[PDB]
């Protein structure tokens, strides 16, 4: 019903971020997937 | 002139629980450190197996998750928080959640550490918290977190 | 060059108290 | 660049330690300045660096194995290094058994 | 304006100073004048005093009057004088308005020229729209809102390009110790920074201005 | 005035919207939408950039150019498919007149 | 005769002056800066160079060409905004007759 | 101006210094006498004997 | 009462003590305590101090130079190095969290606001919103 | 109110301009910053 | 026919008076011999902290100055001349500033050095010169400075 | 003009010794020969 309009930001001020480290744990995870392109050679025009 | 109370995303500790809920076939959210947030389920059917999907947003018509096998680890589970998919969301992202003390300003000007018992929401989306002792409910901006 | 022959720990810096990830208002 | 490019590191200056033995010109085993080496080093500056080549190089002999190896490193402007200067990376972690 | 440059910070390059409100505001009150010429307009509410010369033809056309400056939201005063003094003043439920052409005409019930002999008064503009999508012919349409808003992007734009890199350069590389760093901008010889969005944005405005004076419509006096 | 939604599958009375100015209207709003994203796929106006450290190295080559921005391919089928919509649709409604 | 300074935000009386009298001759003294500024980016009539000592090197390609200078761009893209704002203020005034 | 060219400074590379407000002025007066050519204007208050 | 600690507020003070070219003991978090000295002679800097112990015909201190940061002075607790105590022998230190439970039997969270002891040595805490005393055995120590 | 005109030069000879080294000293200081586009790997990528 | 004399940016040599204007949160701009000259400030509020920013222009409705955090030193500020951003202008960068010794030639063709006491300005800039022991004002071109 | 700077390092029995190879070139017209000395006053080496 009422226009949809932009109004005000809301994000705060942050000073002196620091880095993440990856944490070492003996635990299992998954590997995040890239599903994309793959490069192959022609083995069979290697071959000949 | 406001909203109820908003639970908070229980994280799961026993590890028998979350088999008996994956048992039941409920989906379960985990927070891998490394490599961010996934969803676990067990699979429909006679040929039961563990499935992973990263479709992290709730079930929606127009958008249905993907389900691929993995052997999800016991470990995994046990170091990892993990969530009943139900119940965490974008909803609520608060900056104090419940249980957590923070320290908040008295009127006599003396600081006080104090632990969240409940918090709130209203119209313009505030989060209003409560704290032990007292029946005023505080803002967002008065209050402060101390860490370590 | 790699110090494994001798090994002296880590230098004593001094420490500043400005919280790491402090918010601001 | 070097900002860019580079790893966050403290560097310690170092200078020969006043409780070198005045004769034979060998230092002492043990002193809170340096611990056993004859040179100790300053308080450490932060300094951002960048780092290449770097070499973990094992020799197997009769006193036992031995970790050496070249790593070769690239300063920003300004700034003179001395000979024996020390570097310490805290974000890079080496096993070691 | 930043909503629409989402992801976009315009800061000086050697010192961490961002470009502060007061700019947006005085470049978009340079949008909204430039608006309100480029379709022949008087945009925010303001009250006018208007004289107006009387030709017969459209006088013994129900006093047909079109106002400098449209919509007309609204009539205060419509008076005739001959030396200051008013020879007649109409009664309001007389006269009649045509909001968004400014046509004003009288509906009276129970030489061949003269100069400024007629006064009017009224209030030219557009309300801010009050429910979405949708507007009164006497109610800013939406579209000026995001013709004005490209207007002052066409300007940030023209500044934020020169901080890409640098200034002027177009292609670098350093290569230090077996290091190497490389860029290539959208800076060129016969090209600006930004020239890639502003033209962009022209194409966005001719379809957006073109649409827009279609529902306002060409001008005409008789002569 | 105004339209209803539509009711039915792939039909339209009349007095009912059909289903193509709500895609029209999303294929102008997709024009914004792209007008903004196309900054941000990396850093910005950066055409392109190969980076090289200690024996690994990288080249990238965006769609940024000086003569055309990132998203000007999806910007210019977008036009395409309007104009051919556009066009279409004003059939469906006709030219205006008036007498004189 | 003349223009008295604008009163009021976003607005003006005929007898006032419309705020892109104030913009256009910004943007024709821009020219005029440009036009300096452009010339001391680097030297004088460098368009590209590249220069290499004890194993740093550097390679640097400014927007100066024989065909166009430095800050040709900002200056066509000025005299773009120029001719569409000098053509829409034309509308405002208006053309000149004279009788004969 | 400054505003306009916010985050470009111009400066004489022999030497530490940047253009005064005094040529800023002069262009920006010649450049107020050509949009008064630019349109047939008078641009300032002027009092006219004709 | 006790005499443990005596921690200066403002920094002005500070800078007027080290003016004065007195000795400063200057706390850190899990970390070794440091004292700051003021270099004497023609050129003015800042010297610090790892070791604490006071000085001695057997133990003597090591100065060096090192760019303080006032940051580091206005926020860390400062104390004037001759007259700081080693240690007050009480369960809890002072600015600590801790657990007690209120008047009508309501479980709460605080940190310790004063830390006192009687003349028979029995220590008396008093926690923040709450004027009254807790024995040692009614506070408990919060887990971080 | 009056034209403003450029007017003569104010700039004086300097002879014999000798170089600027800069001073050591072990104070503290602060380093002036660009802030302008970064270059990273696409390391996603190289997992890939 | 002249303006009246104008005060010289004094700088400030000890450390206490530095800090009390600190913490009073007035400006101070420091002349780093390496890297130019920036300000320094207090951040205000109950997050104490020392700030920098490398605006370095009067603030102005136009040009509002940005403040990033920063350790500042205390050797810093020592051993670099540190001034009042109040004062320190481009207002008057004088040749030869108060208590300056300068050579100056007198009528009987004896080249004498005096230090200025005091130094103003007329309508066209000129900077007239004091000198101890005289009367009559110097001009810029007449003086002359003796350096080590 | 000079290149290749080293500062080479041999730590030996009769103690630690500063040697290395630099590559200088001259201008024209200039015939330098053997055992000539140079000094650069502006850089600076530091030394223990
Ligand atoms: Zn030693």
């Amino acid at each position: 019903e009422k226009p949809y309009m932009i109004g005000a930001n809301s994000n705060p001020n942050v000073i002196n971020k620091s880095t993440t480290y990856t944490t070492t744990t003996q635990a299992d995870e998954q590997d995040k997937p890239k599903y994309t392109t793959r490069l192959e050679f022609d083995t069979i025009d290697m071959i000949r | 002139i406001s909203l109820n109370p908003i639970q908070d995303a229980k994280p799961i500790d026993d590890i028998v629980d979350i088999m008996t809920y994956l048992k039941n076939g409920k989906v379960l959210r985990v927070k891998q450190d490394n490599q961010g947030d996934i969803l676990v389920r067990m699979s429909p059917g006679k040929h039961k197996f563990t499935e992973v999907s990263r479709d992290l947003d709730k079930e929606s018509f127009y958008y249905k998750r993907h389900w691929v096998l993995y052997n999800v680890s016991v470990n995994s589970l046990i170091t990892f928080d993990v969530y009943l998919d139900e119940e965490y969301s974008e909803t609520t992202k608060v900056k104090y959640p419940k249980d957590t003390i923070v320290e908040y300003t008295r009127e006599d000007q003396e600081k006080d550490v104090a632990m969240i018992k409940e918090i709130l929401t209203d119209n313009n989306g505030n989060y209003f918290y409560a704290l032990i002792g007292e029946t005023m409910l505080f803002d967002e901006n008065k209050l402060n977190k101390v860490k370590d | 060059k790699r110090e494994d022959v001798i090994v002296l720990q880590d230098p004593y810096k001094v420490n500043d108290g400005i919280e790491e990830d402090l918010e601001i208002q | 660049f070097i900002n860019d490019r580079g790893i966050k590191v403290l560097w310690e200056e170092a200078y020969f330690c006043p409780c070198l033995n005045p004769d034979t010109g060998h230092p002492r085993v043990d002193c809170p300045r340096c611990h056993g080496k004859g040179i100790a080093y300053l308080p450490p500056k932060e300094t951002i660096m960048a780092i290449q080549s770097q070499e973990k190089g094992t020799n197997q002999l009769d006193i036992g194995i031995l970790d050496t190896g070249t790593a070769i490193g690239t300063t920003q402007l300004e700034k003179r290094i001395s000979y024996r200067d020390r570097f310490t990376v805290p974000e890079v972690l080496m096993p070691q058994q | 304006v930043k909503a629409y440059m989402f992801g976009i910070v315009v800061q000086n390059p050697d010192t961490g100073q961002p470009m502060g409100d007061e700019f947006y505001n005085h470049i978009l009150e340079r949008a909204v004048g430039k608006a309100e010429r480029a379709l022949d307009i008087s945009i925010l509410p303001d009250t006018q005093h208007e004289m107006r010369d009387y030709h017969e033809t459209e006088f013994n056309s129900y006093m047909f009057v079109h106002a400098y400056r449209k919509p007309i939201l609204q009539v205060e005063n419509l008076q005739l004088q001959f030396n200051g003094r008013p020879i007649y003043k109409y009664p309001a439920n007389w006269w009649k308005v045509e909001h968004l052409a400014g046509h004003v005409q009288l509906f009276p019930t129970a030489a061949t020229f003269a100069p400024q002999m007629i006064r009017l008064e009224y209030v030219s503009g557009m309300l801010p729209r009050k429910k979405a999508g949708r507007n009164k012919p006497w109610e800013m349409p939406p579209e000026l809102e995001q013709l004005v808003i490209k207007y002052a992007l066409k300007e940030i734009y023209q500044v934020w390009g020169n901080l890409i890199i640098g200034a002027g350069i177009a292609n670098k590389t350093l290569e230090v110790d077996g290091i190497t760093e490389t860029i290539g901008t959208t800076q060129s010889a016969m090209y600006g920074g930004a020239s890639a969005q502003i033209l962009q944005i022209n194409e966005d405005i001719k379809e957006l201005l073109d649409g827009l004076r279609a529902y306002f419509g060409y001008n005409m006096i008789g002569l």
